[PDB]
RNA sequence: UUAAAGGAAUUGACGGAAGGGCACCACCAGGAGUGGAGCCUGCGGCUUAAUUUGACCAACACGGGAAACCUCACCCGGCCCGGACACGGACAGGAUUGACAGAUUGAUAGCUCUUUCUCGAUUCCGUGGGUGGUGGUGCAUGGCCGUUCUUAGUUGGUGGAGCGAUUUGUCUGGUUAAUUCCGAUAACGAACGAGACUCUGGCAUGCUAACUAGUUACGCGACCCCCGAGCGGUCGGCGUCCCCCAACUUCUUAGAGGGACAAGUGGCGUUCAGCCACCCGAGAUUGAGCAAUAACAGGUCUGUGAUGCCCUUAGAUGUCCGGGGCUGCACGCGCGCUACACUGACUGGCUCAGCGUGUGCCUACCCUACGCCGGCAGGCGCGGGUAACCCGUUGAACCCCAUUCGUGAUGGGGAUCGGGGAUUGCAAUUAUUCCCCAUGAACGAGGAAUUCCCAGUAAGUGCGGGUCAUAAGCUUGCGUUGAUUAAG
């Protein structure tokens, strides 16, 4: 009837309200900033992650070497 | 429930091609036997027809361990719009056998 | 949730996986001849199956 | 594929019979149900309902047979074109016990005096050509404690085998 | 100071009140016991984080409750939403799913956290409202079930008696397992229960019928035989509906019909109901099922999408996962199992069954022949069987025959406990079960008391269904051997 240890909350997401994953110079130029996933489905589609060093494909859970 | 939009059209197209659908009261079944082609658990088959009751569209009775459902005519005119069908397509409810 | 271990304890052999085909209890059920009904209300439908008592 | 033993053949179609009896009870109770009767062939199987009000099981051009064929077909493992339903009127409405058990169900749901409702049905079976009948209505009547009022009329046997076919209970 | 105290009758219940009947859940006469011992299992108590709980003749091997986990309620922790709908908000310039790595955990639970990709109106937030619950309440109920209750009991209609409640019918007697009948009679005519009835068991050398049952005969093969034959003997070896290279139903399995009625004969009895003897005959009462009227504050909401009301509903009594518990032990009680030996235990020979059950829609896994590995449980290869087709002529135990042992807590008894070996399983620890070797405890027939039973019965003795992945000291059935006492 107490619950002292406080199960803290649920998961509320980070809510980052900006895309801007395509920087542009010289008045119009396609330029990636994140790697694409090397899977059989989403070549230059749904991005691969850019961490402080590593890459990670979020949709199908494949990951590139930590380098 | 969580409502994947491919699988709601998958259960509505079966619930509109005939005026029945025959889920069984067990939640831990990964494969509805009559659908059987979009690896649907019948969690969704329950919890879609729950909502179809509460809008007044579907009409339930419960067997030994089975859910049987029927179309009320308000549900039929709802499904001709959400499946985006012309007002000539009707189920096997009205007259396809003689 | 997280479907890997929702229903992961193996319902296989054992009385946590047998159940009544009418009435959905796991206790007392008769798995003889593939009946798989509850003990308490096999007696209801025993004439509907066709099992007469002695007369 | 391979077929199963004769001992569990006979309990499987007996439990087929008991299952759709219970569902067609739950559906057609308000419509005068009074049972079913099954015939299996190596073709289309034919199940005749024994409804007393055969008008109400028929929809506008017979809907509530055709969806009631479909739930029988899409549950009990029949292909498209193997089970059919027919509605048939059972003779002497007030002589089979299931029928007016259900009739006085919806008369007591109608809010009658329980003594008024049971007398109308007691008078009805005994004028329908019966040798004896009795109705027991038991539970929470006017009072906080439950009690049982029975309304026996005529003669009625209780023991032996002839209380298996000379009677029907409900 | 008080709403009754009282009177006469009636119906029930009761009587350490009479009279007449009945019951092995009563006794006699007996048997087997139980009660003492060890063990198995339920209950109480104690203990415990929890040792979940319901029930106290008619609770206590009972919830078909033999729990490793699941079951599962209870305990310690942790995810999930499987919170439908209705309204508003959030809401394309950023509502919501999912997730690699790592401190983060019991956990490869994105549980949370750090970082960052991904999902396409699906949702999320708030408020009403559902919904679920092995949550309460069986004294709010239904249904089922047990019980007074295995005994003969119960009720109208119409007449009669009473102002009336009621009573007669429904009885002096005789008789019956029975208000069963006879008869008597202010009653008459009835109905339910009893009985009949259904299942079962025993008999029909009669009928119908059998390559999924058989017999007999006839062929063939084998083997024995004074001496050496064979219409000799043995053979569950083969064949004879395989397209006649035979007939038949005794045995086996059914189906029909028959048969027993107290019929026949004495004796008793009102020559009534009936009873007691015999003869004939398979049988002169087979065994069980259903089972009334009226009830119980009987049990069950923890069997049920039977259900009222209350409670709880997201830090949820919902549900899932992991661990633990329901098995903890100074003790008390109840069912039972094995024993205390020589009417026995060994070791080996030898011969007899019946009831039944078997591969699954979800559901994974069934019964087992044979062959070959193993000292044993077992392991493989190889078949058959959805069954009068295969296991299976179910070579069951007891018993029978020989051997050893000799009245010694002994080769009786096998508890306890060490070490090893296999199988089931996701997992065997608090030993699942089985196997082997060793250890070798009480126990010498059981006080008061108490149970069940009178014929294939008691008791002995195994077998099979239920539970069952692994499993019966339980239960429900089956056969086997078979009585001692009694007809009150
Ligand atoms: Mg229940
Ligand atoms: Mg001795
Ligand atoms: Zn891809
Ligand atoms: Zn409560």
């Amino acid at each position: 009837y107490t619950t002292p240890k406080k199960n803290k909350h649920k998961r509320k997401k980070v809510k980052l309200a900006v895309l801007k994953y395509y920087k542009v110079d010289e008045n119009g130029k396609i330029s990636r900033l994140r790697r694409e996933c090397p899977s059989d489905e989403c070549g230059a589609g749904v991005f691969m992650a850019s961490h402080f060093d590593r890459h990670y494909c979020g949709k199908c859970c494949l990951t590139y070497c930590f380098n | 429930m969580l409502m994947p939009k491919k699988n709601r059209i998958a259960i509505y197209e079966l619930l509109f091609k005939e005026g029945v659908m025959v889920a069984k009261k067990d939640v831990h079944m990964p494969k509805h036997p009559e659908l059987a082609d979009k690896n649907v658990p019948n969690l969704h088959v329950m919890k879609a027809m729950q909502s179809l009751k509460s809008r007044g569209y579907v009409k339930e009775q419960f067997a030994w361990r089975h859910f049987y459902w029927y179309l009320t005519n308000e549900g039929i005119q709802y499904l001709r719009d959400y499946l985006h069908l012309p007002p000539e397509i009707v189920p096997a409810t009205l007259r396809r056998s003689r | 949730g997280h479907q890997q271990l929702y229903w992961s304890h193996p319902r296989k052999f054992g009385q946590g996986s047998r159940s009544c085909r009418v009435c959905s209890n796991r206790h007392g059920l008769i798995r003889k001849y593939g009946l798989n009904m509850c003990r308490q209300c096999f007696r209801q439908y025993a004439k509907d199956i066709g099992f007469i008592k002695l007369d | 594929a391979v077929q199963i033993s004769k001992k569990r053949k006979f309990v499987a179609d007996g439990i087929f019979k008991a299952e759709l009896n219970e569902f067609l009870t739950r559906e057609l109770a308000e419509d005068g149900y009074s049972g079913v009767e099954v015939r299996v062939t190596p073709t289309r199987t034919e199940i005749i309902i024994l409804a007393t009000r055969t008008q109400n099981v028929l929809g506008e051009k017979g809907r509530r047979i055709r969806e009631l064929t479909a739930v029988v077909q899409k549950r009990f493992g029949f292909p498209e074109g193997s089970v059919e339903l027919y509605a048939e009127k059972v003779a002497t409405r007030g002589l089979c016990a299931i029928a007016q058990a259900e009739s006085l169900r919806y008369k007591l749901l109608g809010g009658l005096a329980v003594r008024r409702a049971c007398y109308g049905v007691l008078r009805f079976i005994m004028e329908s050509g019966a040798k004896g009948c009795e109705v027991v209505v038991s539970g929470k009547l006017r009072g906080q404690r439950a009690k049982s009022m029975k309304f026996v009329d005529g003669l009625m046997i209780h023991s032996g085998d002839p209380v298996n076919y000379y009677v029907d209970t409900a």
